[PDB]
RNA sequence: AAAUUGAAGAGUUUGAUCAUGGCUCAGAUUGAACGCUGGCGGCAGGCCUAACACAUGCAAGUCGAACGGUAACAGGAAGAAGCUUGCUUCUUUGCUGACGAGUGGCGGACGGGUGAGUAAUGUCUGGGAAACUGCCUGAUGGAGGGGGAUAACUACUGGAAACGGUAGCUAAUACCGCAUAACGUCGCAAGACCAAAGAGGGGGACCUUCGGGCCUCUUGCCAUCGGAUGUGCCCAGAUGGGAUUAGCUAGUAGGUGGGGUAACGGCUCACCUAGGCGACGAUCCCUAGCUGGUCUGAGAGGAUGACCAGCCACACUGGAACUGAGACACGGUCCAGACUCCUACGGGAGGCAGCAGUGGGGAAUAUUGCACAAUGGGCGCAAGCCUGAUGCAGCCAUGCCGCGUGUAUGAAGAAGGCCUUCGGGUUGUAAAGUACUUUCAGCGGGGAGGAAGGGAGUAAAGUUAAUACCUUUGCUCAUUGACGUUACCCGCAGAAGAAGCACCGGCUAACUCCGUGCCAGCAGCCGCGGUAAUACGGAGGGUGCAAGCGUUAAUCGGAAUUACUG
């Protein structure tokens, strides 16, 4: 149910830094992003229109760490909802608890954030939630359990989070090491290099 | 849920003898006298209850071991009603497994003997099977009505032929037409059974004067073997104070439990005489289940640790599964004798050797075939169980709190084999399932398949064993099958070093034809030269045949080796040399040289000296010494050569190498020459060239 | 006769008793005439675990319906606590 | 039968069959008597037979042998037939 | 406020093109099966075939508060004394706690199963009048007086069994009259006629033949009118295919009268009329349980009737009726047929399309499990008992969902493997190492909820002659859980025990080497394989999925390729 292989091959196939590593090191000093993985990775082929739609879906799936069955269910929920389907899909992926923990900065990676929420370390409104796909509603409180507030991982993750851009729909507090989910982020609040219309196109054939 | 009969009043007795000694007749009479049956049914009329199975009512024999029980109080009801779980076992040599399984669990036995012929070939076999498990046994000389009945001769013959210490508690009043009754030696009274009723009425009488002298002579012999038991009893006998009848019976009982004496009785079951008295002796002398505790030398650890179980209800549960029967409704049926503890219908137990959970669907007390369902079984009785999925004969069933493992006896390794095939052959895997289920019932019956022949080889203890198996498969499983000779595997080899044989396959008619030409030399190869007797030499030099096509001819010879041109037997020890050939540039394929190598191979085979190789198997027969040379004569009649004959003190051992086609059904022939008291072993040794007649025999049949 | 009982819907180890009016000869979760309320024995301390439409229940009693023991205990509890 | 209650019902249904057959035969015998008085052409004997028959069918309709509508139809057709003569 | 916001194509005819036209594929979906692989949990599902045949156990009993009664064990009295005067043993007493068998009442017509039959004595929708309806309710009234039997039982007796046969005795809320009769039935009318059953709890003085009467309370009985529920009946419309099925029908179509039904009616009979249906498809043939729904499709449509729920039909096959409020009755009866079983040979017994399970069939579908704790059902005043309904558990990756098999760091870009135009590139931060974590599994501890009730004591109110008995309402007491070692929570250990499947020529995301050489073989279509094969087999690499992955089968889609939309 999880990908346990090498993580930089995914960013090398997508050709974009998927933030699959902490970033304490420059990414070009770790892997050749401009080269695809494998023996024939130097030859960059002419992808088709089906190819670029599939590559966009695998890119957003490998950023958010979601397998195909759960990602398909997210697409059905986004098209079932009202408004923009792709924007609703991005809001459902950013509503996930591991993504909120990583975006709040309690995890340096979303995979570490998944291990923190899987090991009974994150309390939502004072209740321990052990599911990484727990959808966080607006105006909620996400905190770290008192059993793990003295860990080096969480403070090192907060240092890397203060080294990066702060989200506008979240409040954090490293003193009590808790935080508040304020609202669903709009399309302008997240990254712009994700063409979400390609995902909706892909799931229409 | 209390104890109905005290465990001291249990008797796990059983009958074993030579064929037609009168085992089933005695049990029938017992049931009648004890009140279980309301009529007497004869076995040759097919009306005996113990021979419940068809092919047992028809043939007139007993095949299976049927277990029943009865309640006997004594003639004058001298004791409370004892419960006897009597077991009738077959006497034939084709069903020795049915004795060993029943004598695994019996507490007491009784060796019934024909009066006119006492110790017969199977009497010694059931005696050795009984002393393997150290079973305390009695003796019942049946057929005292038969012409030439001699009771004191058979009590001499058991001692002489089998090496035992028998002391009779009875003396026959009369012979074939004078057998009114028997005089008892521990009472000095005569018991004359009334002819009017079926022997239910037994009149007590005095002893007649000739019998007075003989019975007084034997009565003092009884006291000495009684006084042998203890030095207190020895000083009792030389002290001159006669003896109380309780102490003889106690002393005689003491010697029976330790395999010291035999305590022969007599009677006539077909004339409804001397049966009640036998039952009494079983009460007075055979052990209870409480006597010898069951030493389970394994505590399920893997570190083999000796434990034991005594015979009481308050001990942990331990039982031994000794018989698996097949059933058309419930699958299989598992007989067991509980050594210790109490188990309930519905309780789970532990198959300790297979280490699995086993629940009891229900527990049935057994009559000959019909069942009375019962709630729970105590320690010391025999019952069958429904719903045990994987239990084999000799597996122990215990409570999982105390996992113990009993002795797990060994099976007699069948001696005769046939190849069985269906009539319509559409019932192929139905026969496979049927013989698989029948193999799980009988551990001395083997079924396998041999893919060299793609045949099914049934194996058993005799020809009668296999005849009953195939008839039971036709009736119970509805697979009508025909049997026959198992196909012996042969090989073929050549001689004369045929050389320069050229085979050319050319098929060019326009449009991608195939052309191949090969010239090869075929030479006989010595066996030790190669792991597989096949060497191909690439004598082709500087072209002529391209390197790519050089393996193709080799592969073609290999397929030709698999099926010989003569018949179909695989060719062995063949050396091939590819000295010369021809290759077309545009029409030469792997298959073209394969066809070319096959033409050349066939042509060379006929030019060469091609002979069959039969297999010869090392044979070690063990025989009594009186009929040694007859065995050798039959071996010389089975076209076998001889490498020796050892003469042990137990019997002569002859070694031989007989061809397998002449080793077909040797067990019934070997038993006919030797009163059935010989045995043998076959091991495959080598291959050797067959004579001209048998080689000419296997070629006509295979060819057409 | 016509009775008012509980039809056990819900999930395994999580029951939900639909208070229904039905003739007693039908099945438990079978044919019913009218659903007059519901009962939840695993209610979560903040929201409604029991709701009975007492007007229609009293109307069916006036027709001569039979109230089972659990339904009668729920009516007692509703009329007592409220 | 197999169930104990099934056997008891079987013997009870046969006993009630014997009893109900005698009562149905007696009731039908009185009704045929009224009909024979109709076809023979008498009016007072038919009226007398009706007075003997009317309490019979009323008691059989009361205790549960036939229905009241069946007994009511018998009386209505036979009075409609006594007004014909 | 919200309740539908929805529609992709590609390959293949030709030298090449356009068009037409079929074929094929990409998508969903399933009660699936098979191949490989396989950690956990939740929820759901699980003989689609032989309505093939079935061993065994269980699936419908309950009521002593209807009755005669004791056969079994638990008490109480006469009671010799086990006797050790308390040590309570051996005989009677139905004397009571109860209760085998029997009569009687109620329920067995419900629940459960199956889809054989049925193209309509069916279903769905909408209507209607000519009816019945146990248990449950509203109202008005009665519940008087007798009798004859008979089971059980007693004695004899036939039977291997199944089961009886005789001769006597007895009871009732069993049965049968009589009394009474209206707001009931019949008759416009005067009139005629029709019912019942008692049983328990307690009591103050009376009273008594000593049994009781008597008073009060509860419950049951009968009659009529209703209500509710259930059911029967009728009409209209709709509900498969076939015209290579075009005429069908004489109780047929209608009328009269009799009969019959709970009820109208050719429902039945006698007579009379000669009609009735049919291209708006009668008749005949084949197939089929129907529906809510389910799947697909943008929709229109197409396909389907697994689970759940409603109706229908069926209960070895054929036929029939009885009892009953309700059946032409799954675990009732009778007859006939086939089959199976038992037998002492004279006779008997049975129907898993109930739950489990077996054989057989098949590609294939599970346990001879636990408990009535809860929800219902039957009986009983109640306690309670019965419940293979149900609640659960066991088996199966069968489906859906969730989670895990680690996380961060980590270049000597280690070794090995693969490629190499020999420079190197790739596997690859991948590994090793460093640090951190402990979900799930393992171990140990704690620990809800499903429990409402019911039983004993109480207090008050109602009741009445009574501060009894009963009913209701509050209090107290000790209790009711199959699941179950429950969910859940805590803590110890260590990365620790946890990844495979398919694919890589185009369709379609992913390319090289070696071997093979129109051979082995691959393949859904085009097609590939004759010596440099990105298509075959192995390896490396990559891609897509993931405790699943592929294949097959099956429905729809793409197919505007039956085009109503079009
Ligand atoms: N004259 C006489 N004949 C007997 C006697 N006992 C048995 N027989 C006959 O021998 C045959 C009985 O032998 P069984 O006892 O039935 O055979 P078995 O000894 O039971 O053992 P298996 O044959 O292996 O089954 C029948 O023919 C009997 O009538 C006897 O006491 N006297
Ligand atoms: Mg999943
Ligand atoms: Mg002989
Ligand atoms: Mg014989
Ligand atoms: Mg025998
Ligand atoms: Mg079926
Ligand atoms: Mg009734
Ligand atoms: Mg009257
Ligand atoms: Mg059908
Ligand atoms: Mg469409
Ligand atoms: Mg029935
Ligand atoms: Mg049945
Ligand atoms: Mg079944
Ligand atoms: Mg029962
Ligand atoms: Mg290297
Ligand atoms: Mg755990
Ligand atoms: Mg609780
Ligand atoms: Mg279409």
């Amino acid at each position: 149910a999880r990908y346990l292989g090498p993580k930089l091959k995914l960013s090398r196939r997508e050709g974009t830094d998927l933030f699959l590593k902490s970033g304490v090191r420059a990414i070009d000093t770790k892997c050749k992003i401009e080269q695809a993985p494998g023996q024939h990775g130097a030859r960059k082929p002419r992808l088709s229109d089906y190819g670029v739609q599939l590559r966009e879906k695998q890119k957003v799936r490998r950023i958010y760490g979601v397998l195909e069955r759960q990602f398909r269910n997210y697409y059905k929920e986004a098209a079932r909802l009202k408004g923009n389907t792709g924007e609703n899909l991005l809001a459902l992926l950013e509503g996930r608890l591991d993504n909120v923990v990583y975006r709040m900065g309690f995890g340096a990676t979303r995979a570490e954030a998944r291990q923190l929420v899987s090991h009974k370390a994150i309390m939502v409104n004072g209740r321990v939630v052990n599911i990484a796909s727990y959808q966080v509603s607006p105006n909620d409180v996400v905190s770290i359990r008192e059993k793990a507030k003295k860990q080096s991982r969480v403070k090192a993750a907060l240092e890397l989070a203060e080294q990066r851009e702060k989200p506008t729909w979240l409040e954090v507090d490293a003193g009590k090491m808790e935080g508040t989910f304020k609202r669903k982020p709009e399309r302008s609040d997240l990254s712009a290099d994700i063409n979400e219309h390609l995902i909706v196109e892909l799931y229409s054939k | 849920s209390a104890r109905t009969t005290p465990i001291a009043r249990y008797r796990n007795i059983g009958i074993s003898a030579h064929i037609d000694a009168g085992k089933t007749t005695t049990t029938e009479r017992i049931l009648f006298y004890t009140g279980v049956n309301h009529k007497i049914g004869e076995v040759h009329d097919g009306a005996a209850t113990m021979d419940w199975m068809e092919q047992e009512q028809e043939r007139g024999i007993t095949i299976t071991s049927a277990a029943t029980t009865a309640f006997w109080s004594g003639m004058a009801k001298q004791y409370e009603p004892h419960r006897i779980n009597i077991i009738d076992t077959p006497g034939h040599v084709d069903f020795t497994i049915e004795v060993e399984r029943s004598m695994r669990v019996l507490d007491g036995a009784v060796m019934v003997y024909c009066a006119v012929g006492g110790v017969q070939p199977q009497s010694e076999t059931v005696w050795r099977q009984a002393n393997k498990y150290k079973v305390p046994r009695i003796a019942f000389v049946n057929k005292m009505d038969r012409m030439g009945a001699n009771f004191l001769k058979v009590v001499n013959q058991i001692k002489t032929r089998l090496g035992a210490n028998p002391v009779p508690l009875q003396l026959a009043i009369g012979a074939e037409e004078h057998f009114t009754g028997v005089v008892d030696l521990v009472k000095m009274k005569a018991i004359n059974w009334n002819d009017a009723d079926q022997g239910v009425t037994f009149e007590y009488e005095d002893i007649p004067a000739d019998m007075v002298e003989l019975a007084n002579e034997w009565h003092q012999n009884l006291i000495e073997s009684a006084a042998e038991a203890s030095e207190e009893l020895m000083e009792k006998y030389l002290g001159g104070e006669e003896l109380t009848e309780a102490e003889i019976k106690g002393a005689l009982r003491q010697r029976v439990l330790n395999n010291e004496i035999i305590l022969v009785t007599c009677g006539s079951a077909f004339k409804n005489k001397g049966v009640q008295a036998m039952l009494d002796a079983v009460i007075d002398y055979l052990p209870s289940p409480v006597d010898v505790p069951a030493i389970n030398g394994i505590l399920d650890d893997g570190k083999d640790t000796p434990a034991e179980r005594h015979a009481s209800d308050d001990e942990p549960f331990s039982a031994l599964a000794f018989k698996i029967a097949t059933d058309p409704f419930v699958g299989n049926l598992t007989f067991f004798r509980v050594y210790s503890g109490v188990v309930n219908s519905g309780d789970t137990v532990l198959n300790s050797v297979k280490a699995a959970r086993e629940r009891f669907g229900r527990i049935v007390q057994m009559h000959a075939n019909k069942r009375e369902e019962i709630k729970e079984v105590r320690a010391g009785d025999i019952a069958a169980a429904i719903g045990l999925k994987d239990v084999t004969t000799g597996d122990t069933l215990c409570d999982p709190d105390a996992p113990i493992i009993l002795e797990r006896m060994e099976f007699p390794e069948p001696v005769i084999s046939i190849a069985v095939e269906p009539k319509t052959k559409a019932d192929q895997e139905k026969m496979g399932l049927a013989l698989g289920r029948l193999a799980k019932e009988d551990p001395s019956f083997r079924v396998w398949t041999d893919e060299e022949s793609n045949q099914t080889i049934i194996a058993g203890m005799g020809e009668l064993h296999l005849d009953i198996i195939v008839d039971r498969m036709k009736r119970e499983f509805n697979v009508e099958a025909n049997v026959g000779k198992p196909q012996v595997a042969y090989r073929e080899t050549i001689r004369q070093k045929v050389t320069d044989v050229e085979g050319k396959h050319a098929k060019q008619s326009g449009g991608r034809g195939q052309y191949g030409h090969v010239v090869i030399d075929m030479y006989p190869l010595e066996p030790g030269s190669n792991p597989k007797g096949y060497e191909f030499i690439n004598d082709i030099k500087g072209g002529v045949i391209p390197g790519e096509y050089i393996p193709a001819v080799d592969k073609g010879i290999q397929e030709q080796l698999k099926a010989g041109p003569l018949a179909g037997y695989p060719v062995v020890d063949m050396g091939i040399r590819l000295h010369f050939g021809s290759y077309h540039d545009v029409d030469s394929s792997e298959l073209a040289f394969k066809l070319a190598a096959s033409i050349a191979f066939k042509e060379g085979f006929k030019k060469a000296k091609p002979v069959l190789l039969e297999p010869i198997m090392k044979v070690e027969v063990e025989t009594p010494e009186e009929n040694t040379g007859d065995v050798i004569g039959d071996l010389s009649r089975r076209r076998g050569m001889l490498k020796g004959q050892e003469s042990e003190v137990t019997g002569v051992k002859i070694h031989a190498e007989v061809p397998l086609s002449e080793m077909f059904g040797y067990a019934t022939q070997l038993r006919s020459l030797t009163k059935g008291r010989a045995s043998y072993t076959m091991e495959f040794l080598k291959y050797d060239e067959a004579p001209s007649n048998v080689a000419q025999a296997v070629i006509e049949a295979r060819g057409k | 006769m016509v009775t008012i009982r509980l039809a056990r819907h819900g999930a395994k180890k999580r029951p939900f008793y639909q208070v229904v009016v039905a003739d007693s000869r039908n099945a438990r979760n079978g044919r019913f005439i009218e659903r007059v309320g519901f009962f939840n024995p695993i209610a979560s301390e903040k929201e409604e675990g029991t709701r009975l439409d007492l007007d229609r229940i009293a109307h069916w009693v006036g027709q001569g319906a039979t109230i089972s023991d659990r339904v009668a205990a729920l009516i007692k509890e509703v009329n007592k606590a409220a | 039968a197999n169930i104990k209650s099934a056997k008891k019902r079987a013997i009870q249904s046969e006993k009630a069959r014997k009893h109900n057959a005698s009562r149905r035969s007696m009731m039908r015998t009185f009704i045929k008597k009224v009909y024979a008085a109709i076809e023979a052409g008498d009016k007072a004997a038919a009226q007398k037979a009706f007075n003997e028959m009317q309490p019979i069918v009323d008691r059989q309709a009361a205790k549960g042998l036939i229905h009241k509508n069946k007994a009511a139809r018998h009386k209505a057709n036979l009075t409609a037939q006594i007004n014909k003569l």
